[PDB]
RNA sequence: GGAGGUAAAAAUGGCAAAA
RNA sequence: UUCCCGGGCCUUGUACACACCGCCCGUCACGCCAUGGGAGCGGGCUCUACCCGAAGUCGCCGGGAGCCUACGGGCAGGCGCCGAGGGUAGGGCCCGUGACUGGGGCGAAGUCGUAACAAGGUAGCUGUACCGGAAGGUGCGGCUGGA
RNA sequence: AGCUAGUUGGUGGGGUAAUGGCCCACCAAGGCGACGACGGGUAGCCGGUCUGAGAGGAUGGCCGGCCACAGGGGCACUGAGACACGGGCCCCACUCCUACGGGAGGCAGCAGUUAGGAAUCUUCCGCAAUGGGCGCAAGCCUGACGGAGCGACGCCGCUUGGAGGAAGAAGCCCUUCGGGGUGUAAACUCCUGAACCCGGGACGAAACCCCCGACGAGGGGACUGACGGUACCGGGGUAAUAGCGCCGGCCAACUCCGUGCCAGCAGCCGCGGUAAUACGGAGGGCGCGAGCGUUACCCGGAUUCACUGGGCGUAAAGGGCGUGUAGGCGGCCUGGGGCGUCCCAUGUGAAAGACCACGGCUCAACCGUGGGGGAGCGUGGGAUACGCUCAGGCUAGACGGUGGGAGAGGGUGGUGGAAUUCCCGGAGUAGCGGUGAAAUGCGCAGAUACCGGGAGGAACGCCGAUGGCGAAGGCAGCCACCUGGUCCACCCGUGACGCUGAGGCGCGAAAGCGUGGGGAGCAAACCGGAUUAGAUACCCGGGUAGUCCACGCCCUAAACGAUGCGCGCUAGGUCUCUGGGUCUCCUGGGGGCCGAAGCUAACGCGUUAAGCGCGCCGCCUGGGGAGUACGGCCGCAAGGC
């Protein structure tokens, strides 16, 4: 455009949108479980991913993904929200941390224990 | 209507260098004649003279080129590779002595109009004046 | 010899996939 | 050698390229989500007009009536304007909610048809108008993104 | 998109330390706004901080400067100073004590609680330092401060040994079993010595005070340390925690087993459905280390908001076209000013931070000193090339004059023929139309085909073209009137009058709407007859609005050259339309094809640019949802912006 149009209209900034509405963008958010179930994936895959709708402290109600192998989630379990979405799951844009709440960590996990909240085992090794 | 007689003149030269014409007639004004004086000092042209066309004064500028290269596309190397007006009338550009560009790391020339006449980047840095940066040539 | 210039027919093919 | 089946060369068109046994459009059925309309209901902020209006500054009175150390003075006190705030009534914005409803997005293989892409078997697209379960069809005019 | 009652100005008062509608009476009717008032949302602002090559983008946590609040709101008193955090009065909310009538309180001070939350500490020591209030002083107060404690929260420093050591133990992993890998790694042998035990032990402290000198200068003397017996110094002395992420590509590091689109991984592309270096485990390896990852946010990459530094023929994007307001921009010459602009000096730009040197903690982090400049803004002085302004002048831009030239340019009125349909007369028969083929339909009530006459509407064959005209949509028989635009010659007059153009304004095919007129042909809808599985379609026979006129609306488009307007510049060849000439040929405008240089991603453009430049406007920023919904304006409605 011309120089004179730049002092009239000006340049517009992008002003991006948060993919995570976690109330001021807090890193974590406590919530209580209400349902614990499985949801079929998108068209290029097929499995049964374990999910849970959670009623956080902000008054909303969203779906979260349960990672790992095996868990302990019921209709009345407290849990912590991580953040990050699942590509094959529609409407699921949050993750569940494991280890310190009524949601335990993946037991019999040996490689990545920081994620999936498994504590250090000592079996003479 | 000639919104910019200076930038038009710079393109009357650019339309001639790409076809290797002997000369080009541009309209006359003393400010653009003063630009041709600096253009002959650094050696981009062979000169100019005040000619008369249809009773009106024009400036017949004698262009300068390189030697005929060997191999395909025997067009000689341009003496003037790039030339364009900086201080356009829609966007005036005024600079001091500290804000003078290193045109082609000094291999080029930055012509500018100052209070002590129209000079180039070297002598304007020596005199220490600065002003309206007209054009860059390299 | 440069233009204007000839239709009776007949639908469909599960999703996803190699250096 | 006009026609059916297969094949070779040249060319044209193409949205096809596990390549027409290709692709792809729309309605309907199911599930989830967000959003608009909606008899209305609720909430927050704000504006206007009036009624009441505490403290207090300021302005009169200080008298049939008080206290005061100098008194054609002071203090208490009475009144008046303004006034936080409360109320009554009507509006302006925003938000939540509501039976029901309109279209939309998403969801590996459900139904109905063949619209487009090969002259897609009615050249296609288009602005408008009318009709039809639906892609769509047709009328008038226009475009080459077709001969 | 309009706002304004103390709203804007005046006069006189009130009030203040002080100007002021700050407040009050009277008068005038003004003030603000696309340069974005008014309203809505959000937010303390800065030095600086983070990023970035830079320009910029983001941010305002610690420290420092300014403002504003002390549960919410108002108000004054005191006083140099307050509308006052630990002062006063009153209302609301809340807590507590009551003998019930009326009282007490205000952590956003230091700690500590509760509640919220992903999450943030000690109800510690001391006035020894520095600083503050009071006091002549002695001295008192100081949760300011100096310190200590909690927390890998961040940066920095250090440890978990070091040197030897097998042709290379055991375990474990892979194996084409011959071997290869962990791996000098361990064990083992020397040496050093974190932690710990013992002794010593501070700097921060010198003044205020006292003595001589006059309680002055000057000199001398004494007292005091929370941190803390802590740092540190000397002697002795122990082999003394390693963990986290990754290993398909981006991206550095591969083999085995398990599982079989299950379980599962995932930031993007994507892996898994029987032999997976992408899942799970094991071995090995790579990266980093008291840390390693993850999630959330900011900048980068992103030249995907492009001033540096982008684009619009076909990828998203040129407004449908024109006229024109504000605005932006402006030809050649010469003077006056010096506003932009440039230079020199001066002042300011606090300090800290940042940059560079030298130092202090045994190094660094941290800290001390010193130096160097910013940008901006105020003042004085100078320069005048360019922009700006004033004045004189010019003609190449633009406009006019004289005389011609073409054209379906527009509006109004009149008119000509051919053809279709219908009516009438004649003559004339058994079929005509229709299709790919048939049927519906018309026809012995006399059809088709032929002749003659009449009515009525619409469109103008041949000329006619790859043609012309207009700004666009668009415009075609003929005549005349009214009228616009344009081209050439002469170079006569004016003399910079110029280009673009937000808003506004006018035009705007077809379809549609209103009122009236008209209706031959055609023809949405609709009804038949065929086709087909079905036909709401293609094909056929009928057929109403509409198509046509006058006036008023609607304002869309593949409104297309999918290319905005004006000007200057860069080889030509060739077809045609239309002026002028010393009409061979030259020269001016208009429509086309091919093509130099050049541009583009290619197709392609190429003096009718998509080339090289300048001025201005519109517009684009992944696809869908969607030109949808709400709000606003327009419209009779359909609907449009
Ligand atoms: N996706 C954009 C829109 O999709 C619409 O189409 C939507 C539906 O009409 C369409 O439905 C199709 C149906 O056409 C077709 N005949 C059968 C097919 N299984 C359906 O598919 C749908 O439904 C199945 C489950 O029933 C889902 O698992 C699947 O993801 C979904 N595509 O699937 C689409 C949703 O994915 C229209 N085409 C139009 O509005 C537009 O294209
Ligand atoms: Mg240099
Ligand atoms: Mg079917
Ligand atoms: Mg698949
Ligand atoms: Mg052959
Ligand atoms: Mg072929
Ligand atoms: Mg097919
Ligand atoms: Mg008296
Ligand atoms: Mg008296
Ligand atoms: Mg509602
Ligand atoms: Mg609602
Ligand atoms: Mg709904
Ligand atoms: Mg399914
Ligand atoms: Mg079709
Ligand atoms: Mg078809
Ligand atoms: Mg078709
Ligand atoms: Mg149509
Ligand atoms: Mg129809
Ligand atoms: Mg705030
Ligand atoms: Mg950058
Ligand atoms: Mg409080
Ligand atoms: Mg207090
Ligand atoms: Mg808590
Ligand atoms: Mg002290
Ligand atoms: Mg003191
Ligand atoms: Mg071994
Ligand atoms: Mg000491
Ligand atoms: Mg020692
Ligand atoms: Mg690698
Ligand atoms: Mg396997
Ligand atoms: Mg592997
Ligand atoms: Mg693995
Ligand atoms: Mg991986
Ligand atoms: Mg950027
Ligand atoms: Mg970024
Ligand atoms: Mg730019
Ligand atoms: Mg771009
Ligand atoms: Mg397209
Ligand atoms: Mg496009
Ligand atoms: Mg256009
Ligand atoms: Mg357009
Ligand atoms: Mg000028
Ligand atoms: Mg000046
Ligand atoms: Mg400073
Ligand atoms: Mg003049
Ligand atoms: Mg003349
Ligand atoms: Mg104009
Ligand atoms: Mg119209
Ligand atoms: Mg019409
Ligand atoms: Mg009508
Ligand atoms: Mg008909
Ligand atoms: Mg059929
Ligand atoms: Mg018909
Ligand atoms: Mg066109
Ligand atoms: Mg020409
Ligand atoms: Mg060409
Ligand atoms: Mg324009
Ligand atoms: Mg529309």
């Amino acid at each position: 455009p011309t120089i004179n149009q730049l002092v009239r209209k000006g340049r517009e900034k992008v002003r991006k949108k948060s993919k995570v509405p976690a109330l001021k963008g807090a890193p974590f958010r406590r919530g209580v479980c209400t349902v614990v179930r499985t949801v079929t994936p998108k068209k290029p895959n097929s499995a049964l991913r374990k999910v849970a709708k959670v009623r956080l402290t902000s008054g909303y109600e969203v779906t979260a993904y349960i990672p790992g192998e095996g868990h302990n989630l019921q209709e009345h379990s407290v849990v912590l929200i991580r953040g990050g979405r699942v590509k094959d799951l529609p409407g699921v844009r949050y993750h569940i941390v494991r280890g310190v709440y009524d949601a335990a960590g993946v037991k019999d996990r040996k490689k990545s224990r920081s994620k999936y909240g498994t504590k250090k085992p000592k079996e003479a090794a | 209507m000639l919104t910019d007689p200076i930038a038009d003149m710079l393109t009357r030269i650019r339309n001639a260098t790409r076809v290797y014409k002997e000369s080009t007639d541009v309209p006359a004004s003393r400010f653009k004649e003063e630009i041709l004086r600096i253009l002959a000092r650094e050696g981009f042209i062979k000169g100019y003279e005040r000619v008369d066309v249809d009773g009106k004064p024009y400036l017949r500028v004698y262009l300068k080129y390189g030697p005929r290269r060997q191999g395909p596309d025997p067009r000689p190397e341009q003496v003037i590779h790039h030339i364009r007006r900086i201080s356009k009338p829609g966007r005036r550009v005024y600079v001091g002595v500290k804000e003078i560009p290193r045109v082609r790391r000094g291999l080029g020339i930055a012509i500018l109009s100052t209070s002590k006449g129209v000079l180039t980047d070297r002598e304007a840095r020596k005199l220490g004046v600065g002003g309206e940066l007209i054009c860059e040539v390299w």
